[PDB]
This record gives C-alpha cells, sequence and structure tokens, in this order.
RNA sequence: GGGGGGAACCUGGGGAACUGAAACAUCUCAGUACCCAGAGGAGAGGAAAGAGAAAUCGACUCCCUGAGUAGCGGCGAGCGA
RNA sequence: CUGUUGGGAAGCAGCGCCAGAGAGGGUGAAAGCCCCGUAGGCGAAAGGUGGGGGGAUAGGUGAGGGUACCCGAGUACCCCGUGGUUCGUGGAGCCAUGGGGGAAUCUGGGCGGACCACCGCCUAAGGCUAAGUACUCCGGGUGACCGAUAGCGCACCAGUACCGUGAGGGAAAGGUGAAAAGAACCCCGGGAGGGGAGUGAAAUAGAGCCUGAAACCGUGGGCUUACAAGCAGUCACGGCCCCGAGGGGUUGUGGCGUGCCUAUUGAAGCAUGAGCCGGCGACUCACGGUCGUGGGCGAGCUUAAGCCGUUGAGGCGGAGGCGUAGGGAAACCGAGUCCGAACAGGGCGCAGCGGCCGCAAAGUCCGCGGCCGUGGACCCGAAACCGGGC
RNA sequence: GCUGGGGCUAGGAGUGAAAAGCUAACCGAGCCCGGAGAUAGCUGGUUCUCCCCGAAAUGACUUUAGGGUCAGCCUCAGGCG
RNA sequence: GGAUGACCCCAGGCGGUAGGGGAGCGUUCCCGAUGCCGAUGAAGGCCGACCCGCGAGGGCGGCUGGAGGUAAGGGAAGUGC
RNA sequence: ACCCGGUGAAAUUGAACUGGCCGUGAAGAUGCGGCCUACCCGUGGCAGGACGAAAAGACCCCGUGGAGCUUUACUGCAGCC
C-alpha cells in the first residue's frame, strides 16, 4: 500500500523550498529561571538539522 | 517416521 | 524497420542483480549480506528512518510547534493561490480566475490573487485580490484590475 | 454423441495410404469406437495360434488388420472414382450421402 | 473500412487485415508493406493530428 | 407452512491470541480468526427527523478520485474518515 | 492427383485447386484441398429461462376559504453505564442503547461538533423496494501457466492404502509398438528363466516394455603392485601397452605438498556439517518512496474509474494528481515573509546556449535498474499463546 | 481386598490415601484442526564465469554490551582541478 | 597514431575476505515463425587426444536415440547447488 | 561364543594408500618436521587411541525467549461487602 505521514514529525518539522529540514531548538520547555536571556532568546529561533538527521526525517514526509 | 525412541540421558556433568 | 531491427537505445533495459548464485558472480553465499546480524535476517532492521537502537530518537527529542488541529477537523476558509503578472503574459484581453485554470497555472478551489513578480500589460485582470505591488505595475501599464467578490 | 464414421460397412473404398495405398476393397467391418475399419484382403498380418480345439496342428493364421479410417476413401458407384463424401436431402427430408466429383449416391 | 474487402483478404498468409481504428505500430512494423483507403488514410491524418 | 443440506460469497448475534509497540498494561493485531443464527442466487442497504455552508445538494448500493488529506494516537507504535 | 525415397509421406519433385475456411487436432514422419474441424450458416416436439417487444389488471393524479381533529410512546428529551464514527474523556457533538426519570402533534419536534442567540436544513419512534455490487460447487473460452519430485493431496479405482480410540493425518503409482503382428512350434527346465523359430523399420521396443543419466555390483582386456610411510595429487624422467620428431593409457623412481564447507583473532585441524549419487531446494511480487538511467512532452506534464472499438487493434475519457511562490503557529502578507518599536540585524526565500528561429532545460509521464517503507518480504527451524472441536 | 459387565466426571478443566501423580507408551497444564508462513536482535544454509577497486573489528549514544542509529573507514556516478 | 572501437604503437596498473562496480555465459518461456532445421534422423543420452573462447561455454565429428527443434535481433523469469 | 550348510540385519560412515617416538601446531597429531620402525591379505581375541558412537550440554552464561509457582511487585477480573 502507499506509504503514510508521520504525524509526528509533521507536528514538528517543516521542509524548506530547497529542501532543508527545520526545527525549534530544543531546551526552553521549563527550569527556565535561571537561564540566560541571551539562552532564551537564542532558543526561541528556529534552525537547521545536520544533513544526515534532514534527510531521515525528509523519508517520513513523503507527501509534502 | 513411527515411534520417537527417546534418547538415553546424558552422563551429569555438573 | 522491421522487427528484428526494433533495439532499445543502450543503458535502456539493464540487468537485475542475482545474488546467492555462485563464487563468480561476487555476490554469492551471504548475498551481499554480510555476516549475522539482524539487519542479514530476513525481516531485517526496524524502520532506519527512525530507529536509533532504544535511545531516544533524533525526530522525538525536538519540540512541536504550532496549532496542530482538533476534531472535527480542518475550519473552511477562502483559500488565495498566487499568479504573477510574468505568467500573464500569453493572454490579451481578458483574464479571470476560470481561465487560467484552463492554461494550468490556478488549481481549482482557489480564490485567484495576482502578485508583483513580472511586467504589467494592458489587460484587463479579474481577481478575488490584488498585491500592493501587482495593483501598482498594473494601473501604471494601462491595465485595468477588476476586483471581483 | 457418436464417432462420425464416412464410410460404412459394406461399400467399396479405395485404401489412399500406408503399405496397401492403391488397394479397392469392400469395407467389411467398421469399429467406430477405435476409429478404424476392416477393408477385404487389406492390411493381412500373422497370428501365431496355439494347437487347440477349431486349430489343431496349430501354426499361423491370416486376419485382416484395422486401418485408420481417415486412410480410406469411398469408390462412387456412379463415376467409380475416390471422392469425399457431401450430404444430399432428398424430397422426402431424408438425408444420403452423395459423391464429390460427381453427383451420384453412395447411400 | 471496407468490410467485404477484408474478407476477401483474410485468409491470405502473407495478409495482415485491419480495420483503420485498428491501426497500430506493431502491426505496420511486422509488414513490409502497407495498404491503405484513401478513406482510411484520412483517418489515420486525424490520430496523428 | 417449517425442520435438513449447499465450495466461496452475504447480513446479524457473540468474539480471541500470537504479534507490533525492538520490555508492557492503554494502544496494535482486529471486530481478524473462529463459534452460532439467518438468507439467497446474491445478501446487505434504500426514498432524508440526510448532508454541511454551497444563500447548496437531493434514495441506496458499487468503482475512481478526494487522501495517507481532515484528524485520531502511552500525540508512541500506529490508526485513518 | 501423379511420381520418388521410405516400414509409413503429410518430406522432396511435377502440374493443379479452394479460401467469409492458412484457428487447431489427427492420419505410419512434416497435409489449406484424406479425416475431425474452422469461416460462414441452420436447428427444438419437450422442459427451463425470458431483465426485451406486446397486452392486462392493481394502482395513481385539482383549487381556494374555514376548522385546529390526525400525523407512529415508556418514544423523543435529560441524566447514569457503554458501543459506533477519524474521535483512546477529549471543548465531544452526532448515531445506537442496558438503568432511572419522562413530554408534546407543526406555536409539534430532531440536526448544522459543548453551550446560547440569530440564520438555515430536515420531519424520529411501522413496513417494502429491482438494477448497478460479491462468490465460483458447476459449464465453456483463453494463457510469454505446470509437464508426472511439476501442476490440485489424487493424470492411475485417492480423500484411497496405511496411521490414529477418535477428531484427524495422509501417500506412492503415467508412456510396448504405426498395428498385438503380445512370440505357433521345437530344445533345457518342476516352474521360473532362457536358447532357437517367428512378428516388426527396429525386440539391449518382449510386456520387470520409449529415451535409459549417476551412484552401486560384475565379466573380460591393457598397464601396474607383496622392503613399502599416504589429503592420494602435481612436476620430471624412465619402462610397458595403444594410436598412427607426435599423441593417449599406466606408473617405477626423484621433487614438492596440512581435504571441502562453515564459524573464527586463529583449523589439516582432535571445532560444525556432509555415506554416495540423481532430482526438489533460498533475495520475489504488489503498491508507495528515493536516487540513477532510456525515451516523450515542456510552464507545463499526465490521466483514474469508466465508455466505444477489437477479438492478442486501438482510441476516447481532464474527474483528479504533480509542477508553475514563498514566508509565518495563525490571522495574513507576498518576491518576499517571520522575529522586532525598527528605515537594525538575522532565519527561511527570490535571478540558459548559439544563430525572432535552433539546441537545451524547470517539471512531468512511461520503461529500466539500485536501494528504502508496508506486507511472510532471502529460505528452513522453536519452546510457546489463543480459538473451536476430539 | 481383588475382579467382569454397564455408566458418570476433562484441559486452567477433571481425578488424585498427594508423587505436581494420572487423564490412550514423554503432562508444572492432553490431543487434533485452525489463527499460522506466530515471533526468533539466535544457529544453519544461499547455486554460472570473468574484469577493476577494496574495507572494519574504532568514537558517541543506546534495558545497550554477540543488536542497533550517526560518524570513521570501502565502492560507484557526476562536478571541481 | 586513424579520426570519436576499425586497428596499431608506447607507457603504467592488474594478491585479496566483508563489500561496491562492470562485462558476459547458460536455463524456461514469448516475438521473429503460415517461416527455417528435421526420418538422408529432432530433442535427450554416450565418447572425442579436434575447432573457437580468458572463462562460463560454443562448435564439429562418431556412436546411441527415434520426433521434435528453432536463428540474427529483442522481450519476460518458478533461471544455474 | 567357535567351525560347516541355510536365511541375513544395525547404528555409523567427507574421502583414506589410516604405524612409534620427540617436537611442532588453535595449547593432547595416522595426515606437519626430524628420526625410528615396518613384506601383501586375513581369522579368533583385548579395549589404550581414533579428543570413538549416541543425544544441535541438562550444568553455566547470553536472549529486553518461554512456561509452572509465590507474594504486603504492578494492573485488572470473578467472588463477596
Ligand atoms: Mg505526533
Ligand atoms: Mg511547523
Ligand atoms: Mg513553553
Ligand atoms: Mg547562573
Ligand atoms: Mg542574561
Ligand atoms: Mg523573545
Ligand atoms: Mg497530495
Ligand atoms: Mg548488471
Ligand atoms: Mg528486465
Ligand atoms: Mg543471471
Ligand atoms: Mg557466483
Ligand atoms: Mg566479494
Ligand atoms: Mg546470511
Ligand atoms: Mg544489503
Ligand atoms: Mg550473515
Ligand atoms: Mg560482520
Ligand atoms: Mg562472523
Ligand atoms: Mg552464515
Ligand atoms: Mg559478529
Ligand atoms: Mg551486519
Ligand atoms: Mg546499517
Ligand atoms: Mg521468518
Ligand atoms: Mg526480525
Ligand atoms: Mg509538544
Ligand atoms: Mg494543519
Ligand atoms: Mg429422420
Ligand atoms: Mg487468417
Ligand atoms: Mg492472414
Ligand atoms: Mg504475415
Ligand atoms: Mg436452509
Ligand atoms: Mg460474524
Ligand atoms: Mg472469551
Ligand atoms: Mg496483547
Ligand atoms: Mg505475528
Ligand atoms: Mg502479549
Ligand atoms: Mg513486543
Ligand atoms: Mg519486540
Ligand atoms: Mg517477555
Ligand atoms: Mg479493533
Ligand atoms: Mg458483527
Ligand atoms: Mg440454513
Ligand atoms: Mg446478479
Ligand atoms: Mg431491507
Ligand atoms: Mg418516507
Ligand atoms: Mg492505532
Ligand atoms: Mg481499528
Ligand atoms: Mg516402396
Ligand atoms: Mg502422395
Ligand atoms: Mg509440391
Ligand atoms: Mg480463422
Ligand atoms: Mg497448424
Ligand atoms: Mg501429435
Ligand atoms: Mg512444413
Ligand atoms: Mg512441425
Ligand atoms: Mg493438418
Ligand atoms: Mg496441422
Ligand atoms: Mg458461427
Ligand atoms: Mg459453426
Ligand atoms: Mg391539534
Ligand atoms: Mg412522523
Ligand atoms: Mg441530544
Ligand atoms: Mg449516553
Ligand atoms: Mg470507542
Ligand atoms: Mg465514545
Ligand atoms: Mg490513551
Ligand atoms: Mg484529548
Ligand atoms: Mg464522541
Ligand atoms: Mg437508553
Ligand atoms: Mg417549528
Ligand atoms: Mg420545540
Ligand atoms: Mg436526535
Ligand atoms: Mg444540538
Ligand atoms: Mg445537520
Ligand atoms: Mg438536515
Ligand atoms: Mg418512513
Ligand atoms: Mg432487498
Ligand atoms: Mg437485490
Ligand atoms: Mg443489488
Ligand atoms: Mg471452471
Ligand atoms: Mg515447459
Ligand atoms: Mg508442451
Ligand atoms: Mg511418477
Ligand atoms: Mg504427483
Ligand atoms: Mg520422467
Ligand atoms: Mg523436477
Ligand atoms: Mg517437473
Ligand atoms: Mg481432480
Ligand atoms: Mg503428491
Ligand atoms: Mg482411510
Ligand atoms: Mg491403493
Ligand atoms: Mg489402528
Ligand atoms: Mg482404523
Ligand atoms: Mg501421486
Ligand atoms: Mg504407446
Ligand atoms: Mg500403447
Ligand atoms: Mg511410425
Ligand atoms: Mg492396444
Ligand atoms: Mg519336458
Ligand atoms: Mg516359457
Ligand atoms: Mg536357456
Ligand atoms: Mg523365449
Ligand atoms: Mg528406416
Ligand atoms: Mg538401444
Ligand atoms: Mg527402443
Ligand atoms: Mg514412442
Ligand atoms: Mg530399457
Ligand atoms: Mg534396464
Ligand atoms: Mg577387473
Ligand atoms: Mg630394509
Ligand atoms: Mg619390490
Ligand atoms: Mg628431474
Ligand atoms: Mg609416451
Ligand atoms: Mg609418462
Ligand atoms: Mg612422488
Ligand atoms: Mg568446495
Ligand atoms: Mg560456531
Ligand atoms: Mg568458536
Ligand atoms: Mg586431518
Ligand atoms: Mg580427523
Ligand atoms: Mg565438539
Ligand atoms: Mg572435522
Ligand atoms: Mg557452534
Ligand atoms: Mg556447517
Ligand atoms: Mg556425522
Ligand atoms: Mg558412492
Ligand atoms: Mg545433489
Ligand atoms: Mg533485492
Ligand atoms: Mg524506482
Ligand atoms: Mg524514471
Ligand atoms: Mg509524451
Ligand atoms: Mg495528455
Ligand atoms: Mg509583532
Ligand atoms: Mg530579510
Ligand atoms: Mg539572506
Ligand atoms: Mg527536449
Ligand atoms: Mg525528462
Ligand atoms: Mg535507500
Ligand atoms: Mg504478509
Ligand atoms: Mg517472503
Ligand atoms: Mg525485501
Ligand atoms: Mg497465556
Ligand atoms: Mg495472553
Ligand atoms: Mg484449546
Ligand atoms: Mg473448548
Ligand atoms: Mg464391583
Ligand atoms: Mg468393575
Ligand atoms: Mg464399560
Ligand atoms: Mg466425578
Ligand atoms: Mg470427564
Ligand atoms: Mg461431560
Ligand atoms: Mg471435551
Ligand atoms: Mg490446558
Ligand atoms: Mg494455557
Ligand atoms: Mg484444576
Ligand atoms: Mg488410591
Ligand atoms: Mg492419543
Ligand atoms: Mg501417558
Ligand atoms: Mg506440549
Ligand atoms: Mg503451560
Ligand atoms: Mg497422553
Ligand atoms: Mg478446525
Ligand atoms: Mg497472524
Ligand atoms: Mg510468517
Ligand atoms: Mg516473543
Ligand atoms: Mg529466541
Ligand atoms: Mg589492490
Ligand atoms: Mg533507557
Ligand atoms: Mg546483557
Ligand atoms: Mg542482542
Ligand atoms: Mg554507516
Ligand atoms: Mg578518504
Ligand atoms: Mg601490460
Ligand atoms: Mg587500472
Ligand atoms: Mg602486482
Ligand atoms: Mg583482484
Ligand atoms: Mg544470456
Ligand atoms: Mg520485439
Ligand atoms: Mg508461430
Ligand atoms: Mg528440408
Ligand atoms: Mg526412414
Ligand atoms: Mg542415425
Ligand atoms: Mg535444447
Ligand atoms: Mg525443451
Ligand atoms: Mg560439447
Ligand atoms: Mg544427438
Ligand atoms: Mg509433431
Ligand atoms: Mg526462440
Ligand atoms: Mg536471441
Ligand atoms: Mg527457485
Ligand atoms: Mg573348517
Ligand atoms: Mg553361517
Ligand atoms: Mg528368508
Ligand atoms: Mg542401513
Ligand atoms: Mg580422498
Ligand atoms: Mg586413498
Ligand atoms: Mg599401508
Ligand atoms: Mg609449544
Ligand atoms: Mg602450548
Ligand atoms: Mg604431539
Ligand atoms: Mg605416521
Ligand atoms: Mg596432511
Ligand atoms: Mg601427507
Ligand atoms: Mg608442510
Ligand atoms: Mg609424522
Ligand atoms: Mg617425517
Ligand atoms: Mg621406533
Ligand atoms: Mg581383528
Ligand atoms: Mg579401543
Ligand atoms: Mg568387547
Ligand atoms: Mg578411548
Ligand atoms: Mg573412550
Ligand atoms: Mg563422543
Ligand atoms: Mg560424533
Ligand atoms: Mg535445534
Ligand atoms: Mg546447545
Ligand atoms: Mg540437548
Ligand atoms: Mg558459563
Ligand atoms: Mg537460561
Ligand atoms: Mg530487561
Ligand atoms: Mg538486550
Ligand atoms: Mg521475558
Ligand atoms: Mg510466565
Ligand atoms: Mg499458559
Ligand atoms: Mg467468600
Ligand atoms: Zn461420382
Amino acid at each position: 500500500p502507499k506509504m503514510k505521514t508521520h504525524k509526528g514529525a509533521k507536528k514538528r518539522v517543516k521542509i524548506t523550498a530547497s529542501g532543508k529540514v527545520v526545527a525549534m531548538k530544543t531546551g526552553k520547555r521549563h527550569l527556565n529561571w535561571q537561564k540566560s536571556g541571551k539562552e532564551i532568546r537564542q532558543k526561541g529561533r528556529k534552525f537547521v538539522l545536520a544533513k544526515p538527521e534532514a534527510e531521515r526525517i525528509k523519508l517520513l514526509l513523503p507527501y509534502e | 517416521p513411527t515411534y520417537i525412541p527417546r534418547p538415553r540421558p546424558p552422563h551429569p556433568r555438573l | 524497420m522491421k522487427l528484428s531491427d526494433l533495439r532499445p537505445n543502450p543503458g535502456a533495459n539493464k540487468r537485475r542483480k542475482r545474488v546467492g548464485r555462485g563464487p563468480g558472480s561476487g555476490h554469492g553465499k551471504t548475498a551481499t549480506r554480510g555476516h549475522k546480524g539482524q539487519k542479514s535476517r530476513s525481516g531485517g532492521l526496524k524502520d532506519p528512518r527512525r530507529f536509533e537502537g532504544g535511545r531516544s530518537t533524533t525526530l522525538m527529542r525536538l519540540p512541536k510547534r504550532g496549532m496542530q488541529g482538533q476534531v472535527p477537523g480542518e475550519i473552511k476558509r477562502p483559500r488565495y493561490q498566487g499568479v504573477n503578472l510574468k505568467d500573464l503574459a500569453r493572454f490579451e484581453g481578458e483574464v479571470t480566475p476560470e481561465l487560467l485554470v484552463r492554461a494550468g497555472l490556478l488549481k481549482k478551489g482557489y480564490r485567484l490573487k495576482i502578485l508583483g513578480e513580472g511586467e504589467a500589460k494592458p489587460l484587463k485582470v479579474v481577481a478575488h485580490a490584488f498585491s500592493k505591488s501587482a495593483l501598482e505595475k498594473l494601473k501604471a501599464a494601462g491595465g485595468e484590475p477588476v476586483l471581483l467578490e | 454423441m457418436r464417432v462420425k464414421m464416412h464410410v460404412k460397412k459394406g461399400d467399396t473404398v479405395l485404401v489412399a495410404s500406408g503399405k496397401y495405398k492403391g488397394r479397392v476393397g469392400k469395407v467389411k467391418e467398421v469399429l467406430p469406437k477405435k476409429y478404424a475399419v476392416i477393408v477385404e484382403g487389406v492390411n493381412i498380418v500373422k497370428k501365431a495360434v496355439r494347437v487347440s480345439p477349431k486349430y489343431p496342428q496349430g501354426g499361423f493364421i491370416e486376419k485382416e488388420a484395422p486401418l485408420h479410417a481417415s486412410k480410406v476413401r469411398p469408390i462412387c458407384p456412379a463415376c467409380g472414382k475416390p471422392t469425399r463424401v457431401r450430404k444430399k436431402f432428398l424430397e422426402n427430408g431424408k438425408k444420403i450421402r452423395v459423391c464429390a466429383k460427381c453427383g451420384g449416391a453412395l447411400d | 473500412g471496407n468490410e467485404l474487402v477484408r474478407r476477401a483478404a483474410r485468409n491470405l498468409p502473407w495478409v495482415v487485415t485491419l480495420a483503420p481504428e485498428g491501426l497500430n505500430v506493431y502491426d505496420i512494423v511486422r509488414t513490409e508493406r502497407l495498404v491503405m483507403d484513401l478513406d482510411a488514410w484520412e483517418v489515420f491524418q486525424n490520430r496523428i493530428g
């Protein structure tokens, strides 16, 4: 049968126009009181996955 | 393959 | 050209890779599978797109973001699809949404929005929306944007 | 429903192939369920018989072997030729075999 | 498309017989010559239009 | 008039586990296997107390598409209009 | 039709002929014209069907104004416990309902995803309904389906023989020859079996029958071997035998030499497997994906189910899919967008070759190949778990 | 007490002067058919020929340690030079 | 060199397990085939000290066998123990 | 048991042209080295070796295998309140 999208991926990741995989930075869900402003500020940004990890995740989004 | 003759018990090597 | 002349171009009908057929092929015995792992077995490994040996996977340690939805699902909204001015270069006289679907530019079920990239042309252009730039380009080139709803 | 026999018992046939090609003879017998016939004086073979009543002193006897019924072709009793068999409907509604070279009746 | 003419040439071991709607390249290539109506040629012109 | 039979097919009444989740309980396998009742050359369904946003459509059944979409989910594995 | 080789003509040779029929199977080998057929036509008293054509019957079909009589009850509806749906308690509606309570008759009632209002949609608690859909015990047609270890378990007297108390399990086994002409008769022998005779084109086609491989056993012949140390061979020379400046067979002496596979850091290994031979025996298919590749078309490419044709003919069908724009959680904006007060910064984005024509190319469709996902997914193998039976 | 004939009780069930004994010649859960080609990160096995190249037994993480994911190391194609 | 494998010359590389890549052989089946080989002998078998090929193999010859077999070029796989 | 007449198995078995010592070797050699010894083939006997046969070690460990059993392990269910 045809492949199914991995919904965990689609809820976490976007394939950009040239095919990069973009995620949200980890590590500011909680435990934030002592964290620097520089730390939280930078962790609110998107980020690009390393090539090997991106291309696995891309295979889980076959119909984007 | 009628009857399966069970094999002798081994020597106790304990 | 008779039948005994009909031939595929070189490289069109490659042969297959038959494994497990002797020493000389170089693909025999273990069938290019190596030795004795889970991957060597019939059935082999878990989905190598996800599984990482039992550790929390690269994907699952990443945060989720945005509205994912909730039952009963997608809320029906007016949809817009953009078409750049440069795409309209072929037509003359009039341009409507139904016309651009026939040209293969505007997928059905979408409302038409004209965009800026390109050059306007003295054309009557009927659409559900225009960008600031497409509006400026159009009027300045003699075109007549008629905003429909 | 029945094995088809373009040739019946008692009519004259030419033997068209085999060791006895050319021969002519009366169909002595027809064995349908073996698709074959017996022509008078054709396909003779030598059969060992035992010393026993009806055959004392024993030895051998001649018997006519069966020919494959396709090797035989009837000879028209009017133009005297070998022929294929046509069919013709008489006014009685009934049907007879008729020669193909001329138009004679083979019955 | 002549029903009558195709009946005539059916049984020849050197003629493949065909209607214009059935014109196919495998049958054009497995034969040495090609013969068409002006009617069937008109039909061929439509299909490769 | 019934009763019994009929390879598969069909509707109803009941209804697992291995297994997958690289352990497991929710989840999966699956309303599957299987048991039972009934039916027929088919069965079921069927003429809107419907859809669901079109100021629309117009019974049901079946195939294509919609769509691996909308969603559902120890938001895991997966499930899936 | 004739001639010719032949046991046999249908082969080959000469001269013809039919064809709406040159599908195919037979006949002594290879046949359009010998046979059975094929194309094309014809056919039912009787029973079955009859969805088409026809007729019959049942049945059907107005407009205002009044009236407020009727419009499906332990029902709707609410709550409790559950099921169904994509919906796993979720903001959880809808449909169904085991328990409690329990209405109304159109100014009645249900629904549009809690709930309320507005705006709509629909009329529950009686029943019936062809066709398009599914299956294949049965009949027929057709295979880039099997060919007797295959194909159904069974080509054959097979769900048999045999096994099991029983449920249940479950085989092996096809072929003389064109034709039985299936070997009279005589010889040895108790018979079996053979030797003659005979049949046949052929009898090492003789029924223990086509072909008749290999392991395995034997008879005969050539070389060789009873002072010799061996993974059995290989290299060299010599002798003998055979074929007829060479080759084949054999091996006396001298040289060298640790089986195969498997698993291993490492095996001749005293680690695994295999008595030997023959046959069966393991990386595939489908749909999706991702690269690559051969072509078609190119800001475009392409159809699915169906429909018409064909009877190994192709065509129609544009629904829909991918691509032509991205950015953002989204509202939204757009060659930009998002963060931000920002005209700041930054993230993710945006832009062919010769001579208008030619080549090419985004892309997309198909074929092919590698690899991936989903399925048993390279093949064989558990101990177990569950269901219904015995 | 022994024994013939006729009967009843069975699969998480029976029966047991108790040995987890026995329930049709192997019972800490009978047998058959079925789910079913269960699952087996384990062991075994995997078949024609020639040509070029040619590894690893390390690192991180891992209910992980004889299994994996990413990297390192091999190969092919295209591009750079 | 000649003119894009047409062959010649010169130079260099060519141990190999896991494994990557390339080129071939053979099996069954289809098109080619209403053809062609075939009783003056098909396939299969048994020899060969002969011919071609690096090899897998392919020829050719003799015996056996007695009725099938199938080219150049392509196509598809139940394809080699 | 032995000999003669009659009938005639078996597990096992890579092939075998299958000697000693001292060494060597994956660490216990008929098969490697160096020596020593030894004409060819049996029959009745004995069991030191062929790491002899038989049984894919029960012990032990490994497997995110299984099964019985236990409890103030977890989570349910019958039963009872
Ligand atoms: Mg998720
Ligand atoms: Mg996102
Ligand atoms: Mg937060
Ligand atoms: Mg600090
Ligand atoms: Mg700070
Ligand atoms: Mg901030
Ligand atoms: Mg899509
Ligand atoms: Mg290849
Ligand atoms: Mg192919
Ligand atoms: Mg191959
Ligand atoms: Mg090989
Ligand atoms: Mg290799
Ligand atoms: Mg393997
Ligand atoms: Mg592999
Ligand atoms: Mg392996
Ligand atoms: Mg390995
Ligand atoms: Mg290994
Ligand atoms: Mg292995
Ligand atoms: Mg290993
Ligand atoms: Mg491995
Ligand atoms: Mg791997
Ligand atoms: Mg398996
Ligand atoms: Mg597995
Ligand atoms: Mg989250
Ligand atoms: Mg969404
Ligand atoms: Mg009559
Ligand atoms: Mg014809
Ligand atoms: Mg023809
Ligand atoms: Mg032709
Ligand atoms: Mg009944
Ligand atoms: Mg049911
Ligand atoms: Mg139950
Ligand atoms: Mg379970
Ligand atoms: Mg399973
Ligand atoms: Mg379980
Ligand atoms: Mg599991
Ligand atoms: Mg598991
Ligand atoms: Mg477990
Ligand atoms: Mg379920
Ligand atoms: Mg049900
Ligand atoms: Mg019934
Ligand atoms: Mg029907
Ligand atoms: Mg009904
Ligand atoms: Mg009604
Ligand atoms: Mg699921
Ligand atoms: Mg489900
Ligand atoms: Mg003669
Ligand atoms: Mg003749
Ligand atoms: Mg002639
Ligand atoms: Mg015909
Ligand atoms: Mg024919
Ligand atoms: Mg025949
Ligand atoms: Mg011929
Ligand atoms: Mg022939
Ligand atoms: Mg014929
Ligand atoms: Mg014929
Ligand atoms: Mg007809
Ligand atoms: Mg007819
Ligand atoms: Mg009233
Ligand atoms: Mg009502
Ligand atoms: Mg309600
Ligand atoms: Mg409720
Ligand atoms: Mg539910
Ligand atoms: Mg619910
Ligand atoms: Mg849950
Ligand atoms: Mg929830
Ligand atoms: Mg709900
Ligand atoms: Mg209720
Ligand atoms: Mg109302
Ligand atoms: Mg009301
Ligand atoms: Mg309601
Ligand atoms: Mg409501
Ligand atoms: Mg509604
Ligand atoms: Mg409604
Ligand atoms: Mg009603
Ligand atoms: Mg009905
Ligand atoms: Mg019906
Ligand atoms: Mg129906
Ligand atoms: Mg049938
Ligand atoms: Mg075959
Ligand atoms: Mg055949
Ligand atoms: Mg047989
Ligand atoms: Mg059989
Ligand atoms: Mg055979
Ligand atoms: Mg076979
Ligand atoms: Mg076979
Ligand atoms: Mg049968
Ligand atoms: Mg069988
Ligand atoms: Mg029986
Ligand atoms: Mg029998
Ligand atoms: Mg018995
Ligand atoms: Mg019995
Ligand atoms: Mg059999
Ligand atoms: Mg016969
Ligand atoms: Mg016979
Ligand atoms: Mg013959
Ligand atoms: Mg007979
Ligand atoms: Mg006597
Ligand atoms: Mg005798
Ligand atoms: Mg004798
Ligand atoms: Mg005799
Ligand atoms: Mg002869
Ligand atoms: Mg012979
Ligand atoms: Mg013979
Ligand atoms: Mg024969
Ligand atoms: Mg024989
Ligand atoms: Mg024999
Ligand atoms: Mg001898
Ligand atoms: Mg001496
Ligand atoms: Mg001597
Ligand atoms: Mg020398
Ligand atoms: Mg010599
Ligand atoms: Mg010599
Ligand atoms: Mg020597
Ligand atoms: Mg070997
Ligand atoms: Mg080992
Ligand atoms: Mg070891
Ligand atoms: Mg050894
Ligand atoms: Mg040894
Ligand atoms: Mg051992
Ligand atoms: Mg060994
Ligand atoms: Mg081992
Ligand atoms: Mg082994
Ligand atoms: Mg052994
Ligand atoms: Mg042997
Ligand atoms: Mg073998
Ligand atoms: Mg593969
Ligand atoms: Mg592909
Ligand atoms: Mg492609
Ligand atoms: Mg194209
Ligand atoms: Mg198109
Ligand atoms: Mg803002
Ligand atoms: Mg910017
Ligand atoms: Mg930038
Ligand atoms: Mg092009
Ligand atoms: Mg292309
Ligand atoms: Mg891959
Ligand atoms: Mg499967
Ligand atoms: Mg498989
Ligand atoms: Mg696979
Ligand atoms: Mg259990
Ligand atoms: Mg369980
Ligand atoms: Mg049970
Ligand atoms: Mg039961
Ligand atoms: Mg008593
Ligand atoms: Mg008693
Ligand atoms: Mg009794
Ligand atoms: Mg009792
Ligand atoms: Mg009982
Ligand atoms: Mg009872
Ligand atoms: Mg019972
Ligand atoms: Mg039990
Ligand atoms: Mg149990
Ligand atoms: Mg109990
Ligand atoms: Mg007692
Ligand atoms: Mg029993
Ligand atoms: Mg017992
Ligand atoms: Mg058991
Ligand atoms: Mg148990
Ligand atoms: Mg028992
Ligand atoms: Mg059963
Ligand atoms: Mg299953
Ligand atoms: Mg399976
Ligand atoms: Mg398991
Ligand atoms: Mg295991
Ligand atoms: Mg090298
Ligand atoms: Mg952990
Ligand atoms: Mg461990
Ligand atoms: Mg492991
Ligand atoms: Mg790697
Ligand atoms: Mg490197
Ligand atoms: Mg060289
Ligand atoms: Mg090189
Ligand atoms: Mg070298
Ligand atoms: Mg090499
Ligand atoms: Mg080949
Ligand atoms: Mg072709
Ligand atoms: Mg043909
Ligand atoms: Mg000839
Ligand atoms: Mg002859
Ligand atoms: Mg001959
Ligand atoms: Mg052959
Ligand atoms: Mg063959
Ligand atoms: Mg040869
Ligand atoms: Mg031959
Ligand atoms: Mg033939
Ligand atoms: Mg061929
Ligand atoms: Mg070829
Ligand atoms: Mg195979
Ligand atoms: Mg004596
Ligand atoms: Mg004796
Ligand atoms: Mg005896
Ligand atoms: Mg034996
Ligand atoms: Mg040997
Ligand atoms: Mg030896
Ligand atoms: Mg010796
Ligand atoms: Mg030492
Ligand atoms: Mg040592
Ligand atoms: Mg030693
Ligand atoms: Mg020695
Ligand atoms: Mg050695
Ligand atoms: Mg040696
Ligand atoms: Mg040595
Ligand atoms: Mg020694
Ligand atoms: Mg020595
Ligand atoms: Mg000594
Ligand atoms: Mg002795
Ligand atoms: Mg001893
Ligand atoms: Mg003794
Ligand atoms: Mg010993
Ligand atoms: Mg011993
Ligand atoms: Mg031992
Ligand atoms: Mg042993
Ligand atoms: Mg085992
Ligand atoms: Mg073991
Ligand atoms: Mg054991
Ligand atoms: Mg241990
Ligand atoms: Mg253990
Ligand atoms: Mg554990
Ligand atoms: Mg583990
Ligand atoms: Mg466990
Ligand atoms: Mg347990
Ligand atoms: Mg249990
Ligand atoms: Mg109590
Ligand atoms: Zn006549």
